[PDB]
Order: structure tokens, then C-alpha cells, then sequence
């Protein structure tokens, strides 16, 4: 029963480096190729690169080449993509797949990058000011939760009638 | 670097019905073309492969064709599962390319998977606000 | 001393493929190639009876068999003449043909100059199957590419 | 008893077109047929010596010419065995192939089975120009559609 | 040296009957099609239909078949296009041409077409010929700023 | 029916630059195309046939290319005189369908200048001549009432 476990949700600064995984289960990756894509958000798939875990030949996307760089472990059976110098551009879902050159037969559940450029700005400012404007944050970031929560409470209110109805 | 065009943008279309995408390859590609389908807030599934083959465990109303430079799926008779967003993927030639995908609605007449769909907007807000707090609190430290 | 011959397969789908026929003296015939858009896997690969492409690979016509015998592998001595087995692609959708064979020829009345080869969707069953198609068509199931097969230099 | 085969014309370009062959006893070869696509006026229509389609119809070689003659018409004594003349298009772009021959054949050693036939640019000139080149190609210019030659039903 | 002369300009009332006409010379219409072909004003080019002139059979777009009739006069080599119940729609410029399925070899010049409503305004008769005299002064006027136009467009040349 | 559709729909270009118009069909026409050239206040020129043969007396610096469903026309060295609109025309299947066009413009030789004129003038004040033989037409037919 195949599955594709890929890495947890990760926050970094920009510039940092970040080491996604990917380790399979049901099949032997080396008997495939194993792919990364990426999908930014309200946006569609880009295909990033793949390796085959047989020889360690990696083809990538020269739109990438550069930041990214993928690698497998044939005995932990696992795969790895690891993107560099993070910026806002590379905020972005990455899916990692398995297939031969003209399929993916499998598909990882996706694993969130977020990535963060305002502290030159805040540098030369008093304490009493940076904690005033931390401050302001609670209320803001409360008010955008609550709109999530009632919209989502509009969406149950109608399954949940037709639920006492039957 | 071959540019796949997909259309309509978006649709909808009532149950029993039957809708047909499109993507159109801006030079030939030998039917090297497979479909993928994505469910909101969900990992990207394979449809078809090789322009016209099904995956494995797809239910038989999904159905591709096309060649040179143009291609089609076609839902047969549209059951209320299949509201997702479609992309088409070439690989016929470096780099990979895909459409930008064609949303699929539902026109005219699943509690709990409300639930993870909510978590998961609620942590979009969260790791924003927690980027914001960032540069704040370094700032703080010194 | 050496015929030659080559071969340009052709479908509607995504196979495409070069096959080369060399004979020396009426040694066996040597074929050999690559073959590209198949599934990983192996695929029936038989030379047809008709050079005739006017309804894409459907007017081949059956496997090229004039001892008038039942489907086989390419080492039964039950077997049609054009029934060279199975060609097997890999994961990336690509199979290398090498094959050497004495039934078929490049002169003679076992000469396959002017007649269609053909790479199938399925594996070809080599006629061990539990019904009437396997001693026919060996259950390969459908027509991917095919091509004529011509006279090289 | 009676030979037949067919050949089907294509190119890069708009022509298109299906020939026959047939081929009674040792009576001549009757060829028939359409071609489209083609420009009004005269074309240059030719066996040439291989069914290698590997590089378009440049790979097909030139004329087929067993005897090391020099190009003529088709009524030449002095003409390649392949050397049959020229088809005609009208104002709808479309030619009627009608020939009959008897240098050219569906076996024995002037075998055009498994061979090219090519249909060109411009007229060919039967060999009776004022050049090196009309001893050879007769002027016909360049291949726009070619095919091999496959054994018919 | 190749000629196709088409007829001359018309104006029309609604519902008006026409019948342009194409003269070739240089080449026998009957090796050949003759085409029509209209332009709408500040727009691109629609094709009508074609004759086969040595056998009178006609291809036409279904746009146009019953608004439009095409025929050929083999003897006096010559091509010929009829438009009935002209309106608005119809104000364009048909060109001829003629040419093998695959080509045209041959475009005429053209000939334009053009399709012209009061009666609120019908006054006495004395104000009905007084607006008509207005019209000639106005118009010549409007030449004469087209004239001295293209007198400046000359003069750097 | 056959939707050929052409790009840019107009386009500006310096001299001596290379252009290049594409035109697409929706579905293949197997090189069944013609191009034509129509300059300002002239009658269509066909330069390409089969869509890639050039028409007689048509520079060189035209060509043409493409096939199945996607060809281009492409002038190598522009000059002055090919300020124009193109059209593509496929003949594969009836109806003749055509693209809407790509007008392009730029950003002994004195005397075909001046000829030029006239005929643009004479154009010009016919266009005027009809335009008030039509407001005449009205007040002429409510004489007769
Ligand atoms: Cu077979
Ligand atoms: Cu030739
Ligand atoms: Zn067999
Ligand atoms: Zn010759």
C-alpha cells in the first residue's frame, strides 16, 4: 500500500536554507524517478526537477537550477529537496511525486514553505514604540481569525440542518 | 520552453453532465501529455497519461484525447466529486510545463472535511502575523 | 553477402522508433533499434502481413504466417514466422530491440521486405494463454505504431 | 498469380495522396491512384532506390537504377528503371496517376516492393536538357511527399 | 502583364439590386476560379464564394447564398456578382480575383458599394429646396479642405 | 467552420528590423494557407501560397513557414513600403475562413511619391460625393410628395 510521506510545515528567514524530505513507502524508489513540484499560493504547478535514485541523475528546470537541488537515499528509501537563499518568491506548496518519465503514479500530501524584511526599518526606535507596535498585532490578527470561523460556521449551518431533516 | 494554454479559465456545469477542458501546446508534442486533477485544499492526483491512458483507480468517465498541439479531457457524466481544479503537464520536451489549470464548479443542486479547510486558512493567518512579529522582536532583542 | 533493410514506426500515439534489419548470407537476421513513448513493460512486437498503411496499422492484416500455424514465442516451433515476442521498455518509456531470428528473412519466401512491423499495447503471451485469441494474436491487445518495412543502403 | 501493393504519399508540406499497384502474371505494372496538394501543372514522379524514411524523403536515395543508365523519360530506352515520367495536376491542385510499365515490377530483380516512390516539385524534363543535372533528376526539383512501397492484400 | 477591371462605384437604396462585374484580361477565365471577395469599411476581408467558369458550378458561403449570385460569361471572359435586398450591412468593397483552389494569382481594383431615411421633417415645399441648395455649397466647401489637404502633402515633396 | 486567428493584431517596427506574424487555425489545415499583403487605399497582393511557396514578383525578403495548425510569415528586412495589413486565408475546408488581420506600420522616387496622391485624393472626395448624394436622396423623394 504505497504512501509518500513528505516533511512538516517549515517558517524561515529569508536567505536561510531549508531541507524538505520525502521517504516512500510501498515501492522502491529505484525503480522510479522522484520528482518535486511546486505550487504557489491562488496559482498553478511548476515543475521544479527530478533525480533517479538508480544513478543520482538529477534533471531540473534552469528556472531553478541554482536555488534547488535534489537527492535521494536508496537505503532510508527517502528522497530530499533542499532550496537555498529564500526569498518571498519561493512562499510556495512543494509536492513531491513518484513515477516513470511520462506519469506520476504518486503523489506526496505537500509540505508548506513560508518564508518572511521590515526590522531596518524598526532598528533606531524606542522600546516603548517596537512594543506598541507588537501590541497592535493581538486585536488585528484576532479580527482575521473571527471572520474565518463565522465564515466557515455559515458553511456548516446548512449540512447541518439537512442532517436533523432526514 | 513550450507553452500548454488551457481553456475555459473556469466553468460550471450541472450533475450528468458532460464537460470537456482543453489545452492547447504552442508546438508538437507527441501525446507526451498527462492530466492531473486538484481538490481544493488537497495533493494533486494523476488522471491521464500519455495523452489517452487512465491512472490507476480512476473511475472510467474520465477519458483524454487529442494530438500535435491540441488535447481534451472529457468527464462523461459529471458526478458532485469532481469540483477541482485540472491541469495539463507536458513532457516532451525540457523544462517541464503545465497549464495554468481550468476550475471546475458545480451549477444547481462532508461535514468533517470542513475542518482541516478552516485549520488550514487559520494557519495561513497565523504564520503571517508570526512573519510580522518577526523583525518586531529581533528589534526587542537589541 | 548482406541485405539490409530499416523500418520507421509511426502510430497515432506517442511511440515513435527506428528498427534495422542486417542478413549475411542466409545467416539469421539481425534486428536491432529503439522504440520510445511505450510504457514500461513488455509489448508484443510482430512483423504483420501487409505493407499496407492506408487505415493506419488496422490494414497490416494479421501476424505474417504462410506455414498456416497457430501464435507462439519466437522459440516454439508452433509459432507464426513475424512472431519475434516481446520488447520491453523501461521506466523511461524507452525499450532497446535486439534480436536475431532464422524464420524471417530479407529474400526469399520468407522475406519480410514490403510487410509492416508492429509494436502493441500489451505484453504478447507467446500463445500460453486460456482461450482462442492467444493462438491468434497472443492477447497483445491493440496496434501502437507500425511501420513498412523498407530496403536500406 | 497477381501482385498488388500501395504506397502512401507523405511530406512536411500540403501533398497527400494514396498508389496502387497492380501487377497481373508478367503483364506490365498498372499504377494508379490521387494525389493533392499539389501546384497545377507537371510533377516529377519517381521510384528512387531505398524505403528509408529515416531522414524524410532525403534518405531515399536517388532514382532507382539498377543498369547505371542515364534518366530519361518512361518510352526512353536510355532511362533508370524507376524513371516513370510525370504526373498532372489541374487548377483544383489534384493529379489522376494512371501509368502502365514494364521495366519496373512487384518481384524479381527490377522489384520496386519495398523501395520509395516521389512525387516533386517541378516537371521532369525526360532527360532531354541542356545540363549535367537533367541526366540525372531531370530537373524535377525537390521532394515534396515520398512513401515506401508495402505488399497490398 | 495580368488585368482583372471591375466595375464602377454604386449607390443604392435599400432593397436595390445590383450587379457588379470583373473583366479579365491577360488570361482565359476558364483555366481558372474567379472569386469575390468583400471589405466592410475599417474591417478585414470576407470571401463570397467562387465560379468554376468552365462549368458555371458555384461555392458559396452559406453567409451569403441567396443575397448573392455569382456567374462567369466564358465568351466575353468576364465575371459577375449580384447583391438583392441591399441594406446597411452590404456597404463595402468587393474585390474579384481569380486563381487555381490554392492561390490567387489575380485581384481586381474593386468596386465600391455604398446603401443610404427621413420624413418627421415632411415643411412647406420652399423649405424642403431651400435645406436641398444648402447641400451643394457645404459639399464643395468639404472638397475644397480635402483639396488644400493634399496640396501641404505635396509641397515638402 | 475553421476560426484562423492572428497575432499581434498590429504591430511597429523600424526599418531594416526583422517581423514576424503568426497566424493559427483551430484545427490542422495541412498547409492549405495564402497570405495577403493590402496596402493602404490598394487592392489585396497575394504573396504566399501553400504556405510556404512565395507568388510571383514577391521580394524575397518574404517568407513563410509552419504546418499544422500554427504558421507565421516573416519579413527579413523591413522596409517602407510594407506598411500593410496581412491576412492568412485557409482553403482546406469550405467555408474559406480568414484572420482578422495584422496592420503594420513604422516608427524617380520623388515622382511615385506624387503620383501616390492623386488617387488617395480622388478616393477621398468620392467618399464626400456619395456621402451628400445620400442626404440629397431624402429631400428628393419628399419633393415628389
Ligand atoms: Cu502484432
Ligand atoms: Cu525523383
Ligand atoms: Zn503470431
Ligand atoms: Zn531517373
Amino acid at each position: 500500500e504505497v504512501q509518500l510521506q513528505q516533511s512538516g510545515a517549515e517558517l524561515v528567514r529569508p536567505g536561510a536554507l531549508v531541507k524538505l524530505s520525502c521517504k516512500a513507502s510501498g515501492f522502491n524508489i529505484k525503480d522510479y524517478y522522484m520528482y518535486w513540484v511546486k505550487q504557489r499560493p491562488e496559482q498553478g504547478l511548476e515543475w521544479i526537477g527530478w533525480i533517479d535514485p538508480e544513478n543520482d541523475n538529477t534533471i531540473y528546470d534552469p528556472k531553478f537550477q541554482g536555488k534547488a537541488s535534489i537527492s535521494a537515499d536508496t537505503s532510508s528509501n527517502t528522497a530530499y529537496l533542499q532550496l537555498s537563499s529564500l526569498t518571498s518568491e519561493d512562499t510556495a506548496v512543494y509536492y513531491c511525486g513518484g513515477g516513470p518519465l511520462y506519469a506520476m503514479d504518486y503523489w506526496g500530501q505537500g509540505t508548506s514553505v513560508t518564508v518572511c524584511s521590515d526590522y531596518e526599518f524598526l532598528k533606531s526606535w524606542t522600546v516603548e514604540d517596537i512594543q506598541k507596535r507588537l501590541l497592535a498585532l493581538d486585536p488585528m490578527m484576532e479580527q482575521e481569525i473571527e471572520e474565518i470561523r463565522q465564515k466557515y460556521q455559515s458553511k456548516r449551518q446548512p449540512i447541518l440542518d439537512a442532517i436533523e431533516a432526514k | 520552453d513550450i507553452k500548454m494554454t488551457q481553456s475555459p479559465s473556469s466553468m460550471y456545469a450541472s450533475l450528468g453532465e458532460r464537460v470537456t477542458i482543453t489545452c492547447k501546446a504552442s508546438q508538437d508534442i507527441k501525446s507526451y501529455l498527462s492530466w492531473y486533477q486538484q481538490k481544493p485544499w488537497k495533493s494533486p492526483k494523476t488522471l491521464i497519461y500519455y495523452a489517452t491512458r487512465l491512472a490507476d483507480g480512476v473511475p472510467s468517465r474520465f477519458s483524454g484525447s487529442g494530438s500535435g498541439q491540441d488535447y481534451s479531457l472529457t468527464i462523461s457524466s459529471l458526478e458532485s466529486d469532481d469540483t477541482a481544479t485540472y491541469y495539463c503537464l507536458q513532457h516532451r520536451e525540457r523544462p517541464l510545463t503545465v497549464g495554468a489549470g481550468t476550475k471546475l464548479e458545480l451549477k444547481g443542486s462532508r461535514l468533517l472535511a470542513l475542518d482541516p479547510m478552516m485549520e488550514q486558512e487559520i494557519e495561513e493567518i497565523r504564520q503571517k502575523y508570526q512573519c510580522k512579529r518577526q523583525p518586531i522582536l529581533d528589534a526587542i532583542e537589541a | 553477402m548482406e541485405m539490409k533493410a530499416v523500418c520507421v514506426l509511426k502510430g497515432q500515439g506517442p511511440v515513435e522508433g527506428t528498427i534495422h534489419f542486417v542478413q549475411k548470407g542466409s545467416g539469421p537476421v539481425v534486428v536491432s533499434g529503439t522504440i520510445t513513448g511505450l510504457t514500461k513493460g513488455e509489448h508484443g512486437f510482430h512483423v504483420h502481413q501487409f505493407g499496407d498503411n492506408t487505415q493506419g496499422c488496422t490494414s497490416a492484416g494479421p501476424h505474417f504466417n504462410p506455414l498456416s500455424k497457430k501464435h507462439g514465442g519466437p522459440k516454439d516451433q508452433e509459432r507464426h514466422v513475424g512472431d519475434l515476442g516481446n520488447v520491453t521498455a523501461g521506466k523511461d518509456g524507452v525499450a532497446i530491440v535486439s534480436i536475431e531470428d532464422s524464420l524471417i528473412a530479407l529474400s526469399g519466401d520468407y522475406s519480410i521486405i514490403g510487410r509492416t512491423m508492429v509494436v502493441h499495447e500489451k505484453r504478447d503471451d507467446l500463445g500460453k494463454g486460456d482461450n482462442e485469441e492467444s493462438t491468434q494474436t497472443g492477447n497483445a491487445g491493440s496496434r501502437l505504431a507500425c511501420g513498412v518495412i523498407g530496403i536500406a543502403q
